[PDB]
């Protein structure tokens, strides 16, 4: 009978043998205030797009593999600057 | 009596009693947080042997972990003198992962190489007493062995890691086990038939804290000031017996970095950074007929006979520029460590500290090689011309030559210690530099 | 917990100064972290053993050894 | 070039070390002290010195505060060099510490021993042996001074010397019991040593002169001093066999916060033998040739590190029955602990566990409150005794768990506890807190 | 009498003689949960 406690969605959270009293004791709190990177549970959004398939393509490279090269290519942090409290996923449980 | 000292004050006395600051006659004390700490067994994961690949998982029994000492039990695979500290041999490596990233990581001869520099007095011997058989054990003789860890919360309670904070990640060691072992299931490049298997356990020190430092650590951010070990091997630019073989060796370093290290070898044996020679301690056999100069005694591979050492002098560069001047190899190996460390370093070892004090946790002075865009370190080597097997060749020669078996150190091994900031924070933590 | 609890200060192998060599602090006397010789207590006025914020008189590293600290 | 290459290579690494700095090194400022002045002062002794006599003495109110003591002894050789072990330390079997007619602490000749054998190291150990011992090929006739210091918490340090100007009405002595009998001086095991000469004994205190604003000072105010005292007990050692391993329930009769415990297990015939006899080199009279025997020491040469010979298989602390740490093997006490803990080399059959940090200071570093643990004990295994002690090839070729024949013959066991409690001085009385 | 073949309507016993299990403890993170009994404490003493 916890009605007091920190809801996650519809969980009650545990972490040390205790349920979780208030988002005070999660991880978390010590980095709710910087714009994270990813956020842990990573729900997808509206389905994922299908494989787009050919037979010209797949037969004319015989294999190859010829990846491109004007992708985005997210970046990672420089050696130099630390890490930014920004690269701390996120696990936002509630 | 004491009197008589007393009464002889006058102007120079100022300056040290004048105006008391402390007083030698009371101790004062620190009221400090409560703590307890409980030694708790950690299981290995994979198949303990030679040549195999094993590790465990630090649970979270404690709040903070300190020392880890790893136990083996080693078999005799001869008699007294054919050992040489076979535990931290046989403990080829231990690589630290925290969440997955790899924090640090130890090498046997990293081992070997800080023990003959930082170690020393009966502090070393008792570690000697810890890793291999001092009493004179025969052929058949079993040993429990304890191998303490040296990751920079191994050596300090300043430095525990904070295993509470961690809610998200593990603390992880992998241990590699040599496929070999002098003296233990290898004799030179020959097995021994009937070998046993090491047994082994790793034990990690745990300490529990009361409820507010505990409290503190689940709630505050953390950042600690650690120590990190960066580690190349090189071919040696072989010396011979006509010639002083030079060589520039760029240090793939970064970071800051307390101090260097590096010793020369031969892969076959062991801790074998000399020459073999034919004069006591120096080759199986030494100071007999039946001495061999291709063979160490491995009881006594370490020596202090410089003799034997193959380095002639060297001198760091950084960005091309020298940043002292060149010093012989026995300025490395003798007076480095009576300025920086205090301790004896056996012939074949050498350092460099950038720090006034690498001995110690505090900083006190780096080289950051983050800034130095091509460091190199330039050895010269001694001509290897004199008769390993003729004693006198050996114990009357000169500063600029050593043993012809001095060629058969053709490994380099260098070493960088240098200080990384690990942050946690969120339950989660890593390096804040690459 | 509403308490200035520093960090740990262990016996290092080099002496250090503070960088606040005018006014000489008295919490920097018994802080074995930078000195290396000897602990004394600090004598204030008429020589007058002043104990400094944080650190504790015998009596009280007694009671803190045998009964307990606080919270 | 130079150290300015470095020196200018400020990177973002480095605000971590040297930012908006904090410290420098490169000034000390040293403290201002109060006038002092230490003069060594012959106290009186009373009763009669001799084997087997108990003398004592009062300290004398010449200073203001007391610190070191050293007790001297002349002694001479009733046999040739290998006849004694540390004889001085022998012959003061006990010494009792009084202030106010109140006992405030005890040591033991075997304390004497125990706390070198784990505490001493290095040329400290053997500059210890050179008071206590003849360590120069000594011949039957020697005659030699000895210093044994005393090792009373007041007589390590200035910060907790007694503060004789302090108690007015309160006089402190020391009570000082000579052995029966001394191995190598008047007795040859047990055969008494014809024309052997009775001991000189003279007791030294170092006492501390103050200037006159101090000197006040202590006289006028209270004083609370955290003092150590030494808990010991003498039990029956569970011996073990050639077909068992003993073991052992032992009731630790231990109360306040003890800082640590150490024990040995000894042959009481024979001052200082922790260890079992054996016919290899070191291990017993004679050993290494035809007139070895096993039921006799090399007294010279009694201690060893050679843990075969050792009875310790493996031990644990309990409180009210539940486990201190988990169960670890006797060479674990002997030499990991100590390692850890103290830094030096523990002898062969001495034993540590430490509840603090760092056992050997003043400061405390996390305690037992045993007076908290309504049944501690400690809980130990003994080895097998099947090693036919004769056998060089059975003694220095065999495993963990045995050890020799002759290891039966350690039948006492001694356990030592120190703690942390408060000398209280008022008005000019003085005693415990507890 | 064939001691490799059981009497299939009787393989069960009671009697501990014919059991394997000497003594046995559990451990929980290296630690003991329980000091080492012997095979009949777990057979007879817990289920009573």
């Amino acid at each position: 009978g916890y009605e007091n406690s920190y809801d996650a969605n519809g969980a009650r959270l545990v972490m040390d043998g205790k349920v979780v009293k208030s988002e005070c004791q999660l991880p978390s709190y010590q980095i709710r205030n910087s714009k994270h990177h990813t956020q842990l549970p990573m729900r997808s959004l509206n389905e994922p797009p299908p494989m787009v398939e050919d037979l010209v393509d797949e037969s004319l490279f015989e294999g190859l593999q010829g990846y491109p090269v004007d992708e985005k290519l997210d970046l990672l942090t420089p050696p130099g600057t630390a890490t930014p409290s920004s690269e701390w996923a996120a696990i936002n449980y509630g | 009596g004491g009197l008589s000292q007393l009464v002889a004050y006058g102007a120079q006395d100022v300056y040290l009693t004048g105006n008391p600051q402390i007083t030698f006659f009371k101790t004062v004390y620190r009221r400090y947080t409560n703590f307890a700490i409980e030694s708790i067994q950690q299981t290995i994961n994979g198949s303990v042997g030679f040549g195999n690949k094993v590790s465990t998982q630090i649970s979270r029994n404690g709040d903070l972990i300190t020392d880890i000492v790893v136990e083996f039990v080693l078999t005799k695979g001869g008699n007294g003198g054919t050992t040489y500290y076979p535990a931290e041999e046989l403990l080829q490596d231990v690589e630290l992962e925290i969440g997955g990233q790899r924090i640090d990581k130890h090498y046997n001869d990293w081992f070997r190489t800080y023990d003959a520099l930082f170690r020393m007095n009966d502090d070393r011997y008792n570690y000697r007493r810890m890793t291999d058989w001092v009493n004179n054990e025969l052929v058949g003789a079993q040993k429990r062995f304890y191998v303490p860890l040296i990751f920079f919360f191994n050596q300090t309670p300043g430095l525990a890691l904070p295993l509470i904070a961690l809610q998200y990640h593990e603390v992880k060691l992998y241990f590699t086990l040599a496929s070999q072992v002098q003296g233990v299931n290898y004799n030179g490049s020959s097995a021994i038939a009937g070998a046993a298997q090491p047994t082994m356990s790793v034990w990690v020190d745990y300490i529990f804290l009361d409820t507010q430092e505990r409290t503190r650590f689940a709630q505050l951010p953390h950042e600690y000031l650690i120590e990190q070990l960066q580690f190349t091997g090189s071919e040696t630019a072989t010396p011979s017996a006509t010639t002083q073989a030079s060589q520039n060796i760029r240090l793939n370093f970064n970071h800051p970095t307390k101090y260097l290290a590096w010793n020369f070898n031969n892969p076959t044996n062991y801790g074998q950074y000399t020459a073999l020679a034919n004069i006591p301690g120096a080759c199986s056999g030494a100071g007999t007929a039946a001495a061999t100069v291709t063979t160490p005694d491995y009881g006594n591979t370490g020596t202090y006979n410089e003799q034997l050492a193959v380095l002639d002098s060297a001198k760091i560069q950084l960005n091309g520029q020298d940043r002292f001047a060149t010093r012989k190899g026995s300025y490395f190996n003798k007076v480095q460590p009576y300025q920086s460390i205090g301790g004896v370093t056996p012939a074949g070892v050498y350092l460099y500290s950038f720090a006034l004090k690498p001995a110690g946790r505090q900083p006190s002075g780096t080289c950051n090689f983050s800034r130095i865009d091509n460091a190199t370190l330039s050895l010269t080597y001694k001509t290897c011309s004199i008769d390993a097997t003729s004693p006198a060749a050996v114990l009357g020669n000169t500063e600029t030559v050593t043993a012809n078996t001095a060629t058969l150190l053709t490994a380099l091994n260098i070493y960088a210690k240098n200080y990384n900031v690990l942050r946690i924070m969120s339950g989660m933590g890593g390096l804040a530099y690459a | 917990p509403s308490y200035q609890i520093r960090n740990s200060k262990h016996h290092t192998q080099l002496p250090m100064r503070s960088l606040n060599e005018p006014p000489p602090m008295v919490e920097d006397l018994v802080d074995e972290s930078l000195f290396e010789g000897l602990q004394g207590y600090p004598v204030d006025e008429k020589l007058d053993l002043l104990t400094p914020p944080g650190t504790a008189t015998p009596s009280s590293e007694w009671a803190a050894i045998n009964y307990g600290l606080t919270n």
